[PDB]
């Protein structure tokens, strides 16, 4: 609808510092110093690689767009995140335990709050018992 | 008790569908049974044996229709496991699957011949014969380590139809005169096809003093080039396996997949499906909208883009890029030291 | 002489259990023993050789039971040298291993025997000839290259199968009519199955122009896929053989061996097993009880886990398990030195 | 359009000569063609079949003849893509070519027949099978393949014929008088070689018991050692696909090869062959003619030769040149190290 | 022209004794010669072919037996190629190695017979045919091989004879009433050897329902274990010869080999073994008589050892221990450079 | 018995110095400082992770009563000690010096005095002919 | 010819600084560095070792003049430059884009200026399209 | 004989320094030193497990006697000596150039001077014509 192209060019102008009809890769990184993260050259390359099709070297407004109509039913990240699991999957049957799941999420990689990691197992499996299946916490939301 | 039917439900859904470990127990069951009745069908070809043949084919055609059908049923119960295959619409979606298709069909047919269609009967057991594999696995093996050796099998083959042709020929022109199992060149080829196979029916074989001694001369070649496919063959596979062996004790990713699963869930938080996540904002909000839900996405994009660069680490790759790393490292590191010697020196 | 009697009991249990070297010479004459009286037996099944065959096997078989007893005697006189197998009750358990039951039992039934059972006599034979493994080395070495390479076995036999039908059929329909040889299809199955596995009896062979060019397009496909397992088996054993050269060659697990026995021994000697234990306890007295008990049997709990931990060194393990330690303890390194220069700088 | 008319002759060439994915797809075609013209002889040397075969085989040999002609002009045509093979002089150099020359030569033969040749038809076959080859390539790999094993091949065929040449003399004196299949040693020579080598045609077999124990004896010897050099070159084949995937993933050698691309055309704009070439003169100019010239030879000759040395990167060379250079840099830093902070130590 | 008559004399050892490359030919041909005469051997069996055989048999004796004593005569005399072999002494010991007294001894025996003796002149073939090796090259590479792998041959062929045993029992049983080819229990073994070895002559195959379902459930399994030992072997050449190439590719041990020269020429020089030895000691005594040599004679002993230890350098052991020195180095440099920078910052 | 069993209260007792009920890291330090070994966080984590079960993080007083009262057959180390032999077992017959034995056992790891490895060899040797067995030491000693 | 011959040793006088009759590694060192690029004592080693044939330490006129006076077809390098096109050739159909020809290139080893890379490809490609045909390309060369 | 017994027990007289009727490392370096060589540690530890066979830690006058009563004849270091010629036969037909010898000589590891290699060139080489024959130097002298 109309109002989100207006909220996505907010975000793009709010994205825009310097008001190039593009945004450049300080721009990026100042607002992740905003944010708190502070940013890496390597990083804003491939920023650069990952957003940018036609090798400009900038961030396009058509592009962001793109980028963020996409949700997890046209990501194609089934067999991604079924892997991501797997990699984790000790025993090879399809379940983590919830101990597991907070320790990995707030220990290893992006770290997490506690309340985000909760909130995440508890979404993940609608019986609530503490087992996780892979199959459904990628197919109920992710397929 | 959901979660008791929950549990059994995946529980049946794992033995049925991919197995693991004892599961194959029951798949080999199946097998059996369904092996049973193609020995009991070539049985019944024999006049003699048609009668007990018969009989115990009609009990197992019964015993085998009712475990198919019971299988089909509960596998399409147990199909919600797999949360696109849910409700009405998942369990007709699965179905609708083509292999699926090929067992209904297999079962229905069965059942009208229960209800000269003897014959159509053993096309059945052939076709629930192929059915066993239900993803192609052993012919996509196959057609990978064919295609991994096509150079060296189309070697051997090319080299050995060539031997064939030369020994036959000049096999024929020794015996076509005093030997009728040589009486044309196609008897020769047979032969010699025969030979080379190493399967030597005794049909036919030189008994001339030339076409023994050029027989001779060219069997230690023609052989060893017919039976080479086979051990080019045997020998991928297992080289293959040591590889899988080794590359699956190499996953050695945990890190990206971790992290992957981070900004997965980080991102579905931020994502705007739903209006009860605030735990993340806040988590957002105390780190310091749409900005953040930008941010997060790129973040799940690259943690994927990265989990896809990095998925498939090899048996070598890993230990050679892992040492080209660190050797441009450690030439970054001593130059670094030199230069920060000097200016101390500068000092 | 005591000593020479220990020295002589180890000596015999070396040569007639575990044999490491020369000791296989001995087995291997026992084997020749038994397996002449097995072929004897055989001979004595054809009768025109029954008499002189009997006469022969007759004194084979005292010898053997003979040999066989002695053996048997010395073997559980030897076993002394385990102390576990020492005295009345160590020499009855070992007595009740399954394997001595079954050579006692074998000579006690031959006894009786001696003392229509030349069928019994014969089984007997294959039992004894069972016997030498007593460990299932041979079964258990099988069992795991056949489970290391289940799929590509599988793989060949199914798609042989496969073939093995496709090619029996085809031939069938081409030959039924006028050949006797292909009267049914399970004439058309033998046929298929002494073809593609190369034995070719020759009972049975296509002649007409369609069978025969049928079974020519089929056999070199089919040849190759009854080959294949015995060259998948015969590769997979030559690169097991060979990685577990490499894997003898680097043991390289001296250190944790040497700590484990050296904290074994000193918890023993902190326990309270023995109380004529002083030097251990001046030892540990004179380097500041069951605090030192408890301290000591953690220190041989950390050994015996760092022992199983480095129990696992394999070819490719240990290397890059080595790198990845050294490519983290160098970025330590690095930034260990970063920061002292830093600080040096400052100053 | 000569840009269409270049890209098509481009990818004609490709499909016709040297093919790389799909276009294998034609050459089988054109393979079948042979191949079914081929079978069709034979059916023609049986008198039953010689007039439906005859009937077919006229209109395929009119059928592949035009084919073959029609390709080799578009082939003619085609070397165009290659520079070296340009206008009247090019085309007759490719022409030249002894494949090609065989190939003319072929058709023209065929061609006059179709205008007691039915020898020289099937020989024309023969030839034009041996020419779907045009390099040699399963010729040079089962070469190279056999003299790098040549010393096993050897062995196993050297000992594989002396256990021949003892098991059929001792069988030979076993059955010379109770069995009219060994008559002369030539017959046990013959009977020795058909079961040794596992073709068992069953015209000779031991029929007496000690001809029966020895060939059972000799068997299990000879038949591994006959199948032995096809186990040998199998595995084999399979172990150089595998290194030379190895080495194809571990190219690494772009710099190298971009450095000579660079320094290639530096020299030729330095080359005095076009008075055209003046921006890298311009280029060198401003970097500050025969010097200039000689200097730029230099850079290309080192690229040259720095691209040789790095033109064989293997799987394990690479690594273990790698980690010396790896040691002894790290030795010299660790040296340098010792000398620069002595030196600050004096200060 | 002494340098010439030295050159030609090396020249013909090197081509008489071991050879490296076109030398081969020679051999070759002569094996032909000997290989020609054995085949007209045989021809000379047959009574129908003994005219005109031993007419070519008696011209080509006399030939092989020309060519034997004049490659004896040269080759006794280009042993004074070798020091040890100069001279009457020196040339007598080399006749006087066992290899050079069979030859003789065949010359001899075969001049003898020609001047019921074709007997002896077949053994005669058959001895020279061994005499080709020389050095049991063939017999040790099999038999290193065969040890490596024993317990893998072992295992195949125990098991191989355990379903031998069983098949034929059972097919015994099966057949022993209505098919006379199993007569008795030695007619089931001797079909089931000649099955399951994959020869299958055909004189003995079960003919009813019981015997054929028998040995089609066993043949899939008894092939694949008789055809296992052949597969071993050939993979376990194949993997040999590979890592003999890596060996060889890998040999490194120039340096240890040029200080091993210099210091067995400076142990020579100081030994007193000549007078004119003045030079060495003037060069030793420059850089300041029995404690040079002493001190010669160590450097020459730790110069042996560490050339006998880098003497042994293996595929995978090269780099295991480059790294395990090398991590190593790596922290006793970062702990002196903790040091270091510990004493710089004391100051 | 009830003594052994106020012996182990009173040796946890002098175990424990905050007196919280359980053993910390801490107070193993430096109860291990007293008795003079310098202990390392690497070599605390390690033997916390052999003590605990429940996960943690301390060490509590059944624990230490079932686990120090188990006797050398009880914790199926057999196999171990007869591995760390066969480790030096150069020829694989069976037998080793004496000499071998004292050297191996006071310069290797955790290291013991020259009458230590004398008792020791002196116990595994019964006939003290200096060939000691490995099996019949292993089998008196843990079975 | 002769003008060429006293072309050639007009540039051998001008390598040669000391006047020994030949060319010495120190000669070939400055002369580079009046061209502007900084020689290394290995750099030298190797130029000596790929002109010099007999191993005297220098280069003299007549292996000067041999040296240059091989021309693209004699230099035998068809091969060598037809594999180095071949490793970039990631497809391997045969065809390489202009603009990958300058990333490579303009950037990386012996570096180019935009004019020397868009003359290349002007001259490989005769057709002009931006697609070049490395095959095409060095046999128009180097055949 | 008796003469050679006295000139080797003086030999050993002067290798001893403090007269214990032995030979110890220290003395070992101390005449290295005065040969103009300097030793190292690891050196003196190689030299002690070379000639040492009792394990004592030093040398004695008998070990030195017999060592010394040793020549070539009586070390069985024909093939030693064979495959370190063979090691520089890159061809492997037997032959080794006389230039080859004398850089290899003079510039690896205990490096001789020129005229010394020449010297072994001469004597290895009987016929002096500058190829070298392996297995007649080794057999000549060494066997």
């Amino acid at each position: 609808t109309e109002e989100q192209i207006a909220e996505f060019k907010e975000a793009f102008s709010l994205f825009d510092k310097d008001g190039d009809g593009t945004i450049t890769t300080k721009e990026l990184g100042t607002v992740m110093r905003s944010l708190g993260q502070n940013p890496t050259e390597a990083e804003l390359q491939d920023m650069i690689n990952e957003v940018d099709a036609d090798g400009n070297g900038t961030i396009d407004f058509p592009e962001f767009l793109t980028m963020m109509a996409r949700k997890m039913k046209d990501t194609d990240s089934e067999e991604e995140i079924r892997e991501a699991f797997r990699v984790f999957d000790k025993d090879g049957n399809g379940y983590i335990s919830a101990a597991e799941l907070r320790h990995v999420m707030t220990n290893l990689g992006e770290k997490l709050t506690d309340e985000e990691v909760d909130e995440m197992i508890r979404e993940a499996d609608i019986d609530g018992d503490g087992q996780v299946n892979y199959e459904e916490f990628v197919q109920m939301m992710t397929a | 008790r959901n979660a008791f039917y929950r549990k059994l439900q995946n529980f049946l859904y794992n033995v049925l569908e991919r197995p693991r470990g004892w599961a194959f127990i029951y798949h080999a069951y199946v097998f059996l049974l369904v092996f049973s009745c193609l020995v009991l069908s070539v049985f019944s070809t024999i006049k003699e044996y048609e009668k007990s043949s018969e009989g115990a084919l009609y009990i197992l055609e019964i015993v085998t229709i009712v475990v198919f059908g019971v299988e089909y049923f509960v596998r399409i119960w147990a199909a919600g496991c797999c949360c696109r295959y849910r409700g009405w619409r998942g369990r007709l979606k699965f179905a609708r699957k083509p292999f699926c298709v090929i067992d209904i069909m297999v079962l229905i047919a069965s059942i009208a011949v229960l209800a000269s269609a003897l014959r159509s009967l053993r096309f059945l057991q052939i076709l629930r014969m192929i059915r066993m594999d239900r993803r192609g696995g052993t012919w996509k093996l196959l057609g990978s380590v064919v295609y991994a050796h096509s150079k060296e099998l189309v070697t051997a083959w090319y080299i050995g139809f060539l031997c064939l042709i030369l020994a036959s020929f000049l096999v024929y022109l020794a015996e076509k005169g005093e030997n009728d199992h040589f009486d044309t060149y196609a008897d020769a080829l047979w032969w010699g096809l025969i030979t080379l196979t190493t399967i030597g029916y005794g049909d036919k074989y030189p008994q001339t003093w030339n076409g023994r001694l050029l027989a001779a001369t060219f069997t230690l070649i023609g052989v060893s080039f017919f039976a080479l496919p086979a051990g080019i063959l045997g020998s991928g596979f297992a080289l293959k396996v040591q590889e899988q062996h080794r590359q699956k004790h190499f996953e050695k990713r945990r890190n990206p997949a971790a992290g992957l699963i981070q900004s997965a869930w980080r991102f579905y938080a931020t994502n705007l499906s739903r209006t009860d996540l605030h735990s993340t904002w806040q988590y957002y909000e105390r780190t310091v909208k749409v900005s953040i839900r930008a941010v997060c996405v790129m973040r799940f994009l690259v943690s994927k883009r990265k989990f896809k660069e990095s998925l498939r680490p090899y048996d070598v790759m890993d230990v050679i890029e892992q040492y080209s790393a660190g050797h441009l490292d450690m030439l970054s590191r001593i130059k670094s030291l030199q230069s920060r010697v000097d200016q101390i020196v500068g000092r």
